[PDB]
DNA sequence: TCGTGCTGAGTGATATCTGCTTTGGGTGGGTGGGTGGGTTGAGGCAAT
DNA sequence: GCAGATATCACTCAGCACGA
C-alpha cells in the first residue's frame, strides 16, 4: 500500500526531472556498446527533490529504512522498461544487480562528524567527514544461489539476507546452500549463475584539528559494497553518507551478563566524496615549443623555481637538471649506466636548506621527505617486520624503494646511523635492492635520484679544510653523490635588510576574512597569464635580482614562469627526449674532462657527470642530439661544482 | 524454491559434448586416441583445448548446422562442464587393446565380487568416480585462437590477485603472480569404502566437501530384510585418494598500486598438477574460481561471507678462445687485460678436486683487487658476479645483521636462539 | 496324560531436549573475527 | 540445520493356571 504508493510518487519525481533518465540511458547505452564497465548508480540531489516534493524530501532525510528501498524499486523498473537488450545471457538473466542511489546537495543539521554522532540520529541519512584509518580486505558477500535439478530440468533459485545489507530488517538467512528440491530431487549448486558482490569495512577518524583540546579522536565504521569497495586507501580524507544504523542484541539476549554495555552502530555506506600527471592539450605543446625556441630558456627555468631565495643560483640550476634526469644505457650484458643525477648540500645554519628541499618537493612529480634522524613512520631503506605476538613476517618498503623512476629528498643527511649508511651505500651503488631475510628471497628496483642537506660537523663549514672534512661521511658514500655543494653564509649589510625585510612581510601578513589580527582559526568529484607570470615583488624578489646579475639598482623584470606550467615542461621533456651523444658536443666532452684531470681527487666518474649533464641540458633545449652549448654549459657548471 | 527459466540447455549440450569427442581431427580423432591411451594405462590426464572446441564450433558454423556456443557455457560455468565430460568420456570410453595386468587391482576383485553377489541375490552398484583413474583438466582459450576467429578470451586474459573480484566466481581464469607458499602432498579421500563384518558387502561414500560424517551402521539389502545392525568399518585399501597441495599466490611489485600492499590468493591443486608449482616462481595459473562454504555450526555464526579459493586447471612458467673470452668479461671496462684473464680463470673455477684417504684440498681460486678509488673495480666486480649463473654482491659488512659468515640471534617470537 | 488364552515384563525406537563451544596461546591461523579476549620482569648471552 | 546425551511409550514375548 504505502511501498506502492512511495514506489509511484519517485516514477513520477523521476518523469519531471529527464537529467536522472537521461544518465541512466548514457550508462546503458555505455555498456552496451562496450559488449570498463559502468555501474548500476545514480546520483541525485536533495535539494532537486525538497523542491518537487518536501514529504519525500524529509522522509529521505529522517527515515531512509522506508522511504530508499521505493526509490530504489523506482529506479529499477525505469531502467527496465528503457532497457532494449534483444538477447541476455543466463549471467545476465540470474543476476541479482538492482539499481542503487547515491544523494548529494546540501544536507542541514545531518552534516556531521565521527564525534557528533550520538544516539539520537540512528535511522537518520547523516554525512560524515573524517580520515581513513582502516581499511579490511574486499571479500564476496553471498545474496543468490542458483542450483539445477537435473530429473527435473529446472533451474531453482533462492536469496540471502544480512544485516548489514538490507536498510529493512528480515529473518537472517543462514548461508546452507539448499542440497534437496521440495520435491526430493537432489540439486547441484550452479556457481557461475550464482550472484556475489564485494563487501568491505573501513574505519573513519575525526579530523585531527576539529578534535577538542584534551581529547583524543573518535572513530565510526562504515561499510561500503558492491562498486563503492575499493575507492578509499589509509590517511585519505573523505565525505561518506550513509545510514546510521543499530545491529546485533547488544547484550539484550540472556547469554550475556554484561548488562551495561550498549549496541554496536555503524553507517551504511551511499557513497563516497574524496577530499602525478597532468593531460597536455593541443596548444600547451604549442606553447613549450614556443619557450624552447627562446635562446634563453635555461634561466627561465632555473630562476623560475624558487624564486623568492636570494643567491644559490647555480643549485636551481642544478636541481632543475637533476629534475629532468639523464638517459638511462642498458647494455646487451645487463650493465647497467646510471643516468639519474644526484646532489648533496652542506653549508652553515639558515642558507634555505630546507627551502630548497621543500620547492623541490613541491615542483618534482615524486618525493618523499623521510629525514635522515631516526625516519620515524617510512624507513630509508626496506626492512622486513614481524608481528609481536603473531609474528607475521612482511617485508614494509621504505623510501629509497618507494621512489622507483622518480626523486627522493633526504633531509639531514649528517644525522645517518650506521645501518642508514651501509644499506644506503648498496642502493645508491647498484640502483636496486635484494632482500634475502626471514625466509624471504626478493629484488625490488630503487631507480631514482637524491637530494641531500648535510650540515657540518662543528656547526660552522671551515674554509681551510676540505668538504670531505667539514662532513664525517666516508669517501664511499660521498662519491656517489655526482655533484657536491658547498655553500657559506655571508652577510652584506643590503642582503641582510632584503632578508629581514621579506621575513618580517609575512608576519604582518594575516589571514584576511575576520577582524584583522585576531583570535585565528569540493564542490564536484566527478569533475597570457597561464603560462607566465606576473611579477609580484612579496614572493619573487630575489629572482629580479638574478636577471640583474647581481644588481640591486636593476629593475630588469625577469620573464618568469608560473610552477603549475613548470611540472608541464618537465613532464613532458622528460616523457619525449632520448637526447643521442653526438661528435661535435663529444670533443669538447673529452677536452673538458682531460684538461680537468691532468690539471688545475678528480676521478674517472667525473667523466660520467659531464655526459648525463649534456643530455639533460639537451633535453631541456628540446632537441633530440646533444650540441656543444649543452656540453660547454654542463662542464662550466661542473667546474664551479668542484672549484669555487 | 521458485525457478527461473535461463536460457541455456543441458542435453543439447551434452549432446554436444559428446559428438565433440567423436569427430573432432586436428590419424583418427584426437581424443579417441587419447582416450585410447588411458585405457592401456599409458595416460592419467585428459587436457580439452578450448581452441579444438572453437576450431569444431566454426567448422560446424561453416557447413551451416549452427550449434549453442560451448566456448561461452563452457567459461561462465566451470565447474559442472567437467561432470559432463567426465560422463562423456565414460560413455564413449573404448575397450582396451593392450593386455592389463589386472593382478593386483583391488577394485576389480572388489567389483567382480560385488557383481557376483549382486547377481546370485537377484537371480534367486558402486559410484562412478570410484572407477575412474583419469583427470581431466581444461586448457584456456590462447589469445591467437581468439583474434583469428573473431573472439575475445576472457579465460587466457592474465589478471591480478587485485582484479579477481565476486564477479568472476564460478568461471575460468588466468592469474599472474608469485608462489610464496607451497603445502606438502596430502591425500584427499574421495570415495570411502567400508565394509560390513556382516554381510560381506561393500558401502561406498562419496565425499565433496571440506568434511564428512562417517557412516555406522550397514545400509545393505541384506541388513535391510534381515535387518541386522552390522558395523561399517573404513577400509583404507579399497578408497580412492587424489594428491592434494594448497599454495599461495602474490602479486608482483608491477602490479600494487600506491599506498596498497599486495594481496594473496590461495591456489588448490588436485590431481597430476600437483608438484608443478614451487616457491619462488612466476607463474600463469587457470583455474576455477570457486568458494568453500562451511558445515555445520560454523555456518549458521560465519556470515554471508565466503572463503572462496583457485582450482587449479593449467600451469604456464614465464622463463685464442682464451684471449677472446677475456676481452668479453665486461666489454665496456676498457683496460685491465690480465685482470680480465684472471677474472675468467675464477669463472672456470679450474680444479679436479681431489680426495684421497680424506684428505680435501679447496678447489677455490680467490682473487682480490686492491688499488686507489676511480680504477674499475666495483663495475668489474658486478659484471664478473653477474655472468655466473649463481652469485651474491654484498659489502664488507655482510648481508644486512648478519655478517658474512654467520650469527646466532634470539628468536624475537619464540625467543629461541637460531 | 496335556493345549492355549491372559498377564507382567522388558527392550527398541523414537520423542523431546540441551547444546552447537572453548579456549588461552603461537606447531591451531589471519579468506574465522575483535562486541570472545590477551596491558611482566629478572636473568642469561651474543655483539662489541 | 546438525550431532549427542537423555527419557518416554508401545509392542511383543515366555511363563502361568486352568480346562479339554
Ligand atoms: N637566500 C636567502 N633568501 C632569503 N631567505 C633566506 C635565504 N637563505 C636563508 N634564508 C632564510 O633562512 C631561514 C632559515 O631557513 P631554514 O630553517 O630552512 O635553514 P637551514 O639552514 O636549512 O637550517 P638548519 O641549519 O637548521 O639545517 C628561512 O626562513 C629563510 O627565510
Ligand atoms: N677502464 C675503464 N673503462 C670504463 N670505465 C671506466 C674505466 N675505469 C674507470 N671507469 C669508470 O670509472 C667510474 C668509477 O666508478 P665505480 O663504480 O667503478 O667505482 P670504484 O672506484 O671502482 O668503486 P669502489 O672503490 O667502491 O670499489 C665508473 O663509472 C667506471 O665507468
Ligand atoms: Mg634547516
Ligand atoms: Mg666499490
Ligand atoms: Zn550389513
Amino acid at each position: 500500500a504505502v511501498f506502492g504508493d512511495r514506489v509511484r510518487r519517485f516514477q513520477e519525481f523521476l518523469d519531471t526531472f529527464t537529467s536522472y533518465r537521461d544518465s541512466v540511458r548514457s550508462i546503458q547505452v555505455y555498456n552496451s556498446n562496450n559488449a570498463n564497465i559502468l555501474p548500476h548508480r545514480i546520483i541525485i540531489s536533495l535539494d532537486d527533490l525538497r523542491e518537487f516534493d518536501r514529504s519525500f524530501w524529509s522522509g529521505i532525510l529522517v527515515e531512509p529504512a522506508y522511504f530508499i528501498p521505493p526509490a530504489e524499486k523506482a529506479l529499477t523498473d525505469l531502467a527496465d522498461s528503457m532497457d532494449d537488450v534483444p538477447h541476455p545471457n543466463a549471467s545476465a538473466v540470474s543476476s541479482r544487480h538492482p539499481w542503487k542511489l547515491s544523494f548529494k546537495g546540501s544536507f542541514g543539521a545531518h552534516a556531521l562528524s565521527p564525534r557528533t554522532l550520538t544516539a539520537q540520529h540512528l535511522n537518520k541519512l547523516v554525512s560524515v567527514e573524517g580520515i581513513v584509518t582502516k581499511t579490511s580486505l574486499v571479500r564476496p558477500k553471498l545474496i543468490r544461489s542458483v542450483h539445477y535439478a537435473a530429473k527435473t530440468g529446472r533451474f531453482h533459485y533462492r536469496d540471502y539476507t544480512d544485516a548489514t545489507t538490507t536498510l529493512t530488517t528480515r529473518i537472517p538467512t543462514p548461508a546452507i546452500y539448499p542440497t534437496e528440491d521440495t520435491e526430493g530431487n537432489k540439486l547441484t549448486t550452479e556457481y557461475g549463475y550464482s550472484t556475489f558482490i564485494d563487501h568491505q569495512r573501513i574505519t573513519v577518524q575525526e579530523m585531527p584539528e576539529m578534535a577538542p583540546a584534551g581529547q583524543l579522536p573518535r572513530s565510526i565504521d562504515v561499510i561500503l559494497d558492491d562498486d563503492l569497495v575499493d575507492k578509499t586507501k589509509p590517511g585519505d580524507r573523505v565525505n561518506v553518507v550513509g545510514v546510521f544504523k543499530s545491529l546485533g542484541a547488544g547484550g539484550m539476549n540472556q547469554s550475556n551478563s554484561n548488562t551495561l554495555i550498549g549496541f554496536k552502530t555503524l553507517i551504511l555506506g551511499n557513497t563516497v566524496y574524496p577530499l602525478a600527471r597532468q593531460m597536455l592539450t593541443d596548444f600547451d605543446i604549442r606553447n613549450i615549443n614556443k619557450l624552447s625556441k627562446k635562446k634563453d630558456i635555461f634561466d627561465i627555468l632555473s630562476q623560475s623555481l624558487a624564486p623568492s631565495i636570494y643567491g644559490h643560483d647555480h643549485i636551481k640550476k642544478a636541481i632543475l637538471l637533476m629534475l629532468m634526469g639523464g638517459v638511462e644505457k642498458n647494455l646487451e650484458n645487463g650493465s647497467h649506466l646510471r643516468g639519474d643525477i644526484n646532489i648533496l648540500m652542506v653549508g652553515d645554519p639558515s642558507t634555505a636548506k630546507s627551502q630548497l628541499l621543500r620547492f623541490v618537493l613541491n615542483t618534482a612529480s615524486l618525493a618523499i621527505a623521510t629525514t635522515g634522524r631516526g625516519s620515524s613512520g617510512v624507513g630509508l631503506t626496506a626492512a622486513v617486520t614481524t608481528d609481536r605476538e603473531t609474528g607475521e613476517r612482511r617485508l614494509e618498503a621504505g623510501a629509497m624503494v618507494l621512489a622507483d623512476r622518480g626523486v627522493v629528498c633526504i633531509d639531514e643527511f649528517d644525522k645517518m646511523t650506521d645501518v642508514d649508511r651501509v644499506a644506503i651505500h648498496e642502493v645508491m651503488e647498484q640502483q636496486t635492492v635484494t632482500i634475502a631475510k626471514a625466509g624471504i628471497h626478493t629484488t625490488l628496483n630503487a631507480r631514482c635520484s637524491v637530494i641531500a642537506a648535510a650540515n657540518p660537523v662543528f656547526g660552522q663549514y671551515d674554509v681551510n679544510r676540505d668538504p670531505h672534512q667539514n662532513i664525517a661521511l666516508p669517501d664511499s658514500l660521498l662519491s656517489r653523490f655526482d655533484l657536491l655543494f658547498v655553500v657559506t653564509d655571508d652577510i652584506n649589510e643590503i642582503r641582510d635588510r632584503s632578508i629581514s625585510e621579506h621575513v618580517l612581510r609575512t608576519h604582518r601578513y594575516l589571514p584576511p576574512g575576520y577582524l584583522e589580527g585576531e583570535p585565528v582559526r569540493s564542490l564536484a568529484v566527478g569533475e597570457e597569464d597561464h603560462v607566465f607570470e606576473k611579477f609580484n615583488p612579496l614572493l619573487q624578489a630575489g629572482a629580479k635580482l638574478a636577471k640583474n646579475k647581481g644588481n640591486y639598482n636593476g629593475t630588469e623584470i625577469p620573464k618568469l614562469v608560473t610552477i603549475p606550467f613548470l611540472r608541464k615542461y618537465v613532464q613532458y621533456a622528460k616523457e619525449r627526449v632520448i637526447p643521442q651523444l653526438t661528435q661535435e658536443a663529444i670533443n669538447v666532452i673529452v677536452k673538458n674532462y682531460t684538461d680537468l684531470r691532468n690539471d688545475d681527487p678528480i676521478t674517472a666518474r667525473t667523466l660520467e657527470t659531464l655526459i648525463r649533464l649534456a643530455t639533460a641540458h639537451a633535453k631541456v633545449r628540446l632537441s633530440k642530439t646533444v650540441n656543444k652549448v649543452d656540453a660547454k654549459v654542463a662542464a662550466n657548471l661542473l667546474r664551479f661544482a668542484l672549484l669555487g | 524454491l521458485p525457478s527461473i527459466q535461463l536460457p541455456v540447455d543441458y542435453n543439447n549440450l551434452f549432446n554436444e559434448i559428446t559428438d565433440f569427442l567423436v569427430t573432432f581431427k586436428q590419424k583418427g580423432p584426437k581424443y579417441m586416441a587419447m582416450l585410447q591411451k588411458v585405457a592401456n594405462r599409458e595416460l592419467n590426464s585428459v587436457i580439452i583445448d578450448l581452441d579444438d572446441i572453437l576450431q569444431y564450433q566454426n567448422e560446424k558454423f561453416l557447413q551451416g548446422t549452427q550449434a549453442d556456443d560451448l566456448v561461452s557455457a563452457i567459461q561462465q560455468n566451470a565447474n559442472h562442464f567437467t561432470e559432463l565430460f567426465c560422463r562423456a568420456i565414460d560413455n564413449n570410453m573404448p575397450l582396451p587393446t593392450k593386455e592389463i595386468d589386472y593382478k593386483d587391482d583391488v577394485l576389480d576383485v572388489i567389483l567382480n565380487q560385488r557383481r557376483l553377489r549382486n547377481e546370485r541375490m537377484l537371480s534367486d552398484l558402486f559410484p562412478p568416480n570410484l572407477t575412474r583413474r583419469y583427470f581431466l583438466y581444461f586448457k584456456p582459450l590462447s589469445q591467437n585462437c581468439a583474434r583469428r576467429y573473431r573472439k575475445k578470451a576472457i579465460s587466457s586474459k592474465p589478471l591480478s590477485v587485485r582484479q579477481i573480484k565476486g564477479d568472476f566466481l564460478g568461471q575460468l581464469i588466468t592469474v599472474r603472480g608469485i608462489i610464496t607458499r607451497v603445502s606438502d602432498v596430502k591425500p584427499a579421500v574421495e570415495v570411502i569404502a567400508y565394509t560390513c563384518d556382516q554381510c560381506g558387502y561393500e558401502v561406498f561414500q562419496e565425499v565433496n566437501s571440506r568434511t564428512f560424517t562417517p557412516l555406522s551402521e550397514c545400509t545393505s539389502e541384506e541388513c535391510s530384510q534381515n535387518q541386522t545392525k552390522g558395523q561399517l568399518f573404513m577400509s583404507t585399501r579399497a578408497s580412492k585418494f587424489s594428491a592434494f597441495q594448497e599454495c599461495k599466490i602474490q602479486e608482483l611489485s608491477q602490479q600494487v598500486p600506491v599506498g596498497h600492499i599486495p594481496r594473496s590468493l590461495n591456489i588448490h591443486v588436485n590431481g597430476t598438477l600437483v608438484r608443478s608449482l614451487s616457491p619462488g616462481d612466476i607463474v600463469d595459473v587457470t583455474g576455477i574460481f570457486l568458494p568453500a562454504p562451511y558445515t555445520g555450526f560454523k555456518a549458521l555464526k560465519a556470515g554471508l561471507l565466503t572463503e572462496t579459493y583457485l582450482e587449479a586447471q593449467f600451469v604456464r612458467q614465464h622463463k685464442d678462445v682464451y684471449n677472446r673470452l677475456a676481452k668479453s668479461i665486461a666489454p665496456e671496462i676498457y683496460g685491465n687485460l690480465d685482470v680480465k684473464k684472471a677474472l675468467l680463470l675464477l669463472l672456470v673455477g679450474g680444479v679436479d678436486k681431489r680426495v684421497g684417504d680424506g684428505m680435501k684440498i679447496r678447489g677455490d681460486i680467490n682473487v682480490c683487487l686492491m688499488g686507489d678509488p676511480g680504477v674499475a673495480k666495483s663495475q668489474l666486480l658486478k659484471a664478473i658476479c653477474k655472468i655466473s649463473p649463481r652469485g651474491v654482491y654484498t659489502t664488507g659488512k655482510g648481508s644486512s645483521g648478519v655478517g658474512l659468515t654467520a650469527a646466532v640471534m634470539k628468536d624475537p617470537v619464540t625467543d629461541e636462539m637460531i
